[PDB]
């Protein structure tokens, strides 16, 4: 009319209608997942491969949003990522909730102000009374139990049929190297995919593990310096055609000769400089494959360009895809390099550990491809929760306990100081409801009653829906004796974000314009 | 082609309202923000009036011309584009009313000029003196963070700009903003600000942990060619021979062998310990087996270094720039009082304090890796513009709300002369000062008469500058609390304003021509 | 069905801005006549305010209901329903200004109602007596008939009117305006008034030229059957045989004989001479032969009288009507001094005066044959209107616009409280009574803002009541000059005008329903 040139539907009206329902929509389509259940949602995009994931990570990283105020929530899911290990569904529920019980604030008649404030306030007393609900810690992380328990109840969320084989072995990949005490990383484990049998014959193994052939000889010595290249074996004499049928053989069999004299010097200069294997990224050949035999040279065969990423951002080498023969100028440090023989293949073994920033990398094996992706999340999300930085995580029952004595607090508290601040108290409180809804809503049953159950049984905080049939109406169990825990400083992490989005939210909320061009 | 009527004083006035409704919402510190998002989807987040109005889509000529004219008239004094549009839409208004009920416009621009003059000979007879020290200064900035940035980061930035306000200003001529620089960085948190009282240095060295305590430095500033580049060359034309290119390339390095045994045996005469360091800085690349034997006697090379940052070392410290590395006088070398080295991220930083006449000071901030830090960058701008806008004047008038009260009080009742064709003038410039406080209390959550009466019976009980309140709206004394303002804002705001409504209402008939 | 909005109001302020603006242009004496003409082509002229909206078509409901609400108050007053939709529209058009603004009703509906009872205290306060005389009257009718009638004829109008007015009035209770008849005739003449002390007689005798010098008269009132018709009747129904009907035709006529000789002997017997005349009034035909032998002895008898003549004729002399001419007492027989025939047109006419009790006057007016007749004959009636009611009371405020003026300085400068809700209401109030000056100021070919500044500029100075001046426009004492108003009229203006505005502005929605 003025501003805008009949492309966006903005003005003094839309901001208590459309900057939620954006969000409403958003939301829906994720409180179908949240949760131990089987709600498996195909993915398709540029792949063209159909695979189905239940995480809403690879859902939200593929679809594409045009709005402002659903691109305000991606930001703050990627730094939450980024932050701790888990946590992404709990701020947009949270923010949805919020959004949905301002809007009838808004509709009543009050400013956002005052909302604002209370909101703020809200999120200070929920900080303050945060730290008061730690039952179990850690004791000690040299164990084996004390961390499977725990790693049981992080694979729990996500597959529901096996989960004590991962975890154990997880633990055991975690146990062989350092400990939470002092310093751990976390791009020092690797994971290899395996094309054989099932998933009920996986293993454990330090070092390097490479799915590579070798059609040399076994070479055991420490004076094997490595020299990775691009395409080494890919062809440095183009040869022709001249006729239709063949050429003379005199020209050919000099031709043969030629490059039969040149490999053979360019391999001497790159065995007499300091290197006795080479590392190929190219095709073979029957002469290549003879002097590789005849001059004790390992020779590889299978490719990848992951494989030479990795190995040059792990010691920090450079390929050298030239003609003439160049320079070592490829030293590293690894000398130890070993060959062993796991289902009927040859893989290779580095050996450099000096009892400081050691590596291991578990064996994974499956049916097909589409298979091992779960396996790999699950193994990398109980790897990040392993990860706290701190000796005494302070664990707190998760699952919904805390977040109704929470509220209960919340609104105890708001109770009290008098003023047009209590609203908004009360409605942040009250959106605390929406965990234990959405998991009993999941399952079978209704959450009504579920709620009123967990409402009048007693405000100890350690009662919470169970998963089986038998809990589901009484909804009447002890989870601290189970082993159902959950992390402290991301529930913490998680709220922050939630209201710091919240606030954005309804802070920037007027007149959308464009910009001239 | 042939039109004569009165539509286009009747365009003119519902463009000018429309201007006026469109940007409203923007005035007082509980205003709303506003984003702008069209090219490669850009998410800009904004507030200010200047900075909105050079960078919109207006499909209207008028107000596209209503708007040049008032960012034109910015670079003047500090951020006066906004509270404008709305006095001028409100002279029009009435304007419009007053020739629909049978008047002519030069009547109106003579009460309109005598009204202004009135309004100026009250400013000016009202005003008041006060000793400026640091209270006040801190006061102003503080008002003006909290009139851009939210009252949150709006105390840990005023403490620095005063700072900074006192490290630089020492003498008696006006200061000047062009010896402060702003630097940005990313790091993960919100709120970190610093003020380092010496320069910054972005590049450093390729071999680290050497030493860092180096306390009184020699600082030499060249251009030589000590290590550009190792592949052959001649005089930017290839040729065929390679004789005469690796004769080229040995006679190079030669001459960079010679260059670096000149400076080693002049780092051995100019000093001869380990207390007295030197630091040398070039743009070319330095050979590590080179920078070994030079760290091997204690003086340091820096790499990749930018022209704004030597024109600094060399307008601080004063040396002279030279294309050679021979034995002259050591008058041009700068001294350096304490070197610092700073390991963050991916490439560590120089920070040099302590030398000769302290006038650089830089107030690095940090954001959360978004576009929050230009608007912070902005609005510690205003807010250094608004402290040397206090410093050049000795005299302060309260604000608030607090002024065109007693204005409309002076030009109603205290006439200054009797005649109905200028009071017809004089109640309607009157009447459109009263839009500042009105639209303050609709912004802040109250109502918008009641509230004016009980400030209008406050003021005529008492007799003191009464201020608005955005807490409870009751009325309050602006000059006790903090809330201040400057002087020629106030004049150049009023000047615009008549110019602008005095070549408005001359407009006879716009007719459809010109080519180019 | 279902409405929530507020374009009820919206309609209700355009339907009043339009029905002021429609009538508008007929206030003061050198204002422009209208003409209506719709059944089988009767022009009609006329220029009140009663009349033209008593006979209008609106198709507007609200504007209807408000034309009538505004008749249906003018029979308390004389002539009030004109100059009242001006103030309604103007006091509308603030209060549709406030609430666009942001207002309440109530606020406006008390400060509407303070306004009023500040307005008519200030109306009691200003009042001033003055002795009613001949002077006083004969200006007040001269203003009457100025503000109907042209001014040409305007002085031998309101001389018989006061004339009419001394004669009748005379005791000390309120007259009555039920014994003055204005009759009308056809001549070629315009103006032609004449002023009557006895009563008039349309009709007088077939056979003329006998006498007419008849001082000393008896008449006497009946109503026999002397002479209806010589046709043969029965009891209303026919018959067959024709003897039973000359029989009573023959009896009819020997009753008549008798009769006729009852009343010669009478005439024999109270008379004798011819200096004492008898006249007798009979509304059935006379016949010649007897008429002749009538007036052989000295005795005159009309035919065909109206009832209203021998009303007036028993009411003004008081005689008994009987059915019978038997030798009774002769007090029942009036007296009469002077009778007079007056010959025009194609029928005599009698006049009786110097009879006892002269309470009965005849204001006779001529046109020349039109419907300006009828407009005289309106414009006379509103002049005695105004007579009797400057003559009720024995105060009488100047007018000529300078009532107004001094009612708004007061509501504005002197406020009776100090309220910023109640002025919001108070300023609207006062501003729309400065709607008379302006319109009388418009159409007597001036300008409006000139004029209402030297007005008040004068008002200002001096202090006295100053007028408008309909000839050179400058400002001018009314006190001085012979223009002057009534008391009770103004009160009921403000009183109809207030309960007008108050019962608009409580409409909240407007349903389609009802079926009656
Ligand atoms: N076996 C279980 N028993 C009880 N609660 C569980 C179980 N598995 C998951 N949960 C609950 O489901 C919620 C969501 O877990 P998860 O999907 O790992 O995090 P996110 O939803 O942030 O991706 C957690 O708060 C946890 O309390
Ligand atoms: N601390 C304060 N308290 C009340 N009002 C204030 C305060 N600071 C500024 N204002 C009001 O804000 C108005 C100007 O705000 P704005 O248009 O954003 O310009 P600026 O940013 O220069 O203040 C002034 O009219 C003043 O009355
Ligand atoms: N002689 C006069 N001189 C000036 N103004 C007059 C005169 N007579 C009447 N008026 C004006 O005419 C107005 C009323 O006229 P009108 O509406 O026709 O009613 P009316 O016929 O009762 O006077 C009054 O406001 C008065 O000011």
């Amino acid at each position: 009319m003025l501003k805008e040139g009949a492309k966006h539907f903005s003005g003094l009206e839309e901001a208590v209608y459309r900057n939620i329902q954006a969000c409403k929509e958003l939301a829906q389509t994720t409180r179908t997942a949240y949760g131990p259940n089987g709600m498996n949602k195909m993915v398709i995009n540029h792949l063209e491969k159909l695979f189905v994931t239940n995480d809403a990570a690879t859902i939200l990283r593929e679809l594409e949003v045009q709005h402002p105020a659903a691109k305000m929530i991606v930001m703050a899911s990627h730094m939450q990522e980024q932050e701790v290990g888990d946590g992404t569904n709990f701020v947009l529920v949270f923010a949805g909730a919020l959004l949905e019980l301002a809007e009838e604030l808004l509709r009543i008649g009050l400013s956002v102000s005052e909302v604002i404030e209370g909101y703020e306030i809200a999120c200070r007393k929920a900080h303050e009374i945060l730290p008061n609900l730690v039952c179990c810690s850690a004791k000690n992380l040299r164990d084996i139990d004390e961390v499977s328990s725990l790693l049981r109840t992080s694979i729990m969320s996500k597959q529901y049929g096996n989960e004590v084989f991962l975890a154990k072995l997880i633990a055991q990949a975690c146990v062989s190297i350092f400990p939470d005490s002092g310093h751990f990383n976390v791009d020092n484990i690797r994971v290899c995919k395996i094309l054989g049998s099932g998933i009920s014959s996986s293993s454990v193994l330090h070092g390097m593990v490479f799915k590579k052939e070798t059609e040399g000889d076994v070479t055991s010595v420490k004076d094997a310096k490595i020299a990775v290249y691009s395409c080494p074996f890919d062809g440095m004499i183009t040869e022709t055609k001249g006729t239709v049928l063949i050429k003379t053989a005199e020209e050919l069999m000099n031709f043969s000769k030629g490059e039969e004299n040149l490999m053979d010097a360019q391999v001497k200069a790159i065995a007499d400089t300091g290197a006795n294997v080479v590392v190929t990224g190219g095709k073979v050949a029957d002469m290549a494959l003879h002097y590789a035999n005849k001059y004790n040279i390992m020779l590889v065969r299978l490719n990848s360009k992951w494989d030479l990423r990795r190995l040059c951002k792990t010691v920090g080498a450079t390929a050298l895809p030239r003609l003439t023969p160049p320079v070592l100028e490829e030293m590293g440090h690894c000398d130890s390099v070993y060959l062993s023989e796991v289902g009927d293949t040859q893989v290779v073994v580095f050996k450099h550990e000096k009892e400081d920033g050691a590596i291991s990398t578990i064996v994974l094996r499956g049916s097909t491809d589409n298979l091992m992706d779960d396996i790999e999340r699950a193994v990398d999300d109980g790897v990040n929760t392993f990860k706290v930085l701190t000796r005494d995580k302070r664990l707190v029952p998760g699952g919904g306990a805390t977040e109704i004595e929470l509220a209960k607090q919340i609104t105890s508290y708001g109770e009290t100081c008098p003023g047009l601040e209590q609203y908004a108290i009360k409605k942040f409180a009250e959106a605390f409801e929406a965990i234990p809804r959405a998991l009993a809503e999941n399952s079978g049953v209704k959450a009504n009653e579920v709620i009123s159950k967990l409402y009048a049984v007693h405000q100890e905080g350690n009662k919470n829906v169970g998963l089986d049939i038998e809990a589901e109406v009484p909804a009447v169990k002890d989870m601290l004796e189970a082993g159902i825990l959950d992390t402290y400083l991301g529930k913490y992490w998680a709220i922050k974000l939630a209201t710091n989005a919240a606030v954005t939210v309804l802070r920037v909320d007027q007149i959308i314009m464009a910009k001239p061009a | 082609e042939v039109a004569r009527a009165q539509a286009a004083l009747a365009v003119n006035i519902s463009a000018a309202r429309g201007l006026q409704d469109v940007l409203r919402t923007n005035l007082g510190p509980k205003g709303t923000m506003k984003m702008l998002v069209s090219g490669a989807g850009d998410i800009k987040l904004t507030k200010d009036g200047n900075v909105l109005l050079h960078e919109m889509q207006i499909q209207h000529p008028t107000a596209s011309l209503i708007a040049k004219v008032a960012t034109a008239q910015d670079d003047i004094t500090g951020d006066g584009t906004t509270s404008n549009v709305l006095i001028i839409g409100e002279l029009l208004k009435q304007a419009d009313l007053y020739i629909s009920e049978g008047l002519h416009p030069r009547i109106i621009t003579e009460g309109f000029e005598a009204a202004k003059e009135k309004a100026l000979q009250f400013l000016e007879e009202v005003k008041v003196s006060r000793e400026m020290d640091r209270e006040t200064l801190i006061d102003v900035a503080r008002t003006s963070l909290r009139t851009k940035v939210h009252a949150e980061l709006a105390d840990v930035l005023t403490e620095a700009v005063v700072d900074s306000i006192l490290a630089i200003k020492k003498q008696d001529e006006p200061i000047d903003l062009f010896m402060i620089e702003i630097m940005e960085m990313k790091h993960k948190s919100e709120t970190d600000t610093s003020l380092i009282r010496g320069l910054v240095l972005d590049h450093g060295a390729r071999h680290p942990d050497m030493k860092k305590r180096v306390e009184d430095a020699y600082i030499l500033t060249c251009n030589v060619s000590l290590e550009y580049e190792k592949t052959e060359v001649n005089s930017g034309f290839f040729y065929k021979s390679a004789e005469e290119r690796e004769k080229l390339v040995k006679a190079e390095r030669k001459f960079i062998e010679d260059r670096v045994k000149k400076i080693i045996e002049l780092k051995r005469k100019v000093c001869g310990d380990s207390d007295k360091g030197f630091v040398v800085i070039n743009q070319k690349g330095i050979d590590p087996f080179s920078l070994d034997a030079l760290s091997k006697e204690g003086i340091v090379a820096l790499r990749r270094a930018k022209r704004r940052n030597m024109e600094r070392l060399t307008l601080a410290c004063g040396g002279v720039a030279l294309n050679s590395f021979d034995d002259l006088s050591p008058d041009c070398l700068g001294h350096a009082g304490l070197v610092y080295e700073y390991t963050l991220g991916e490439e560590k930083f120089t920070f040099i304090e302590k030398c000769n006449n302290p006038r650089s000071v830089t107030l690095l901030i940090k954001g959360p890796n978004k576009h929050t830090l230009t608007q912070i960058k902005d609005a510690v701008r205003d807010g250094l513009r608004a402290v040397k806008n206090a410093i050049d004047d000795g005299c302060v008038v309260p604000g608030a709300g607090a002024v065109e009260v007693a204005m409309a009080e002076a030009l109603i009742k205290h006439k200054p002369s009797v005649k109905g064709r200028a009071q017809l003038g004089v109640q309607a410039f009157a009447d459109a000062l009263l839009i500042i406080p009105k639209v303050l209390a609709q912004n802040s959550g109250f109502d918008l008469q009641e509230t004016l009466v009980k400030i209008q019976a406050e003021h005529s009980e008492s007799g003191q500058l009464v201020g608005v309140d955005l807490n409870t709206g009751e009325p309050m004394v602006a000059a006790e609390v903090g809330v201040w303002d400057n002087y020629c804002v106030k004049k150049q705001l009023l000047h615009s304003c008549t110019v602008i409504a005095t070549n408005i209402l001359l407009v006879d008939e716009i007719m459809r021509a010109g080519m180019s």
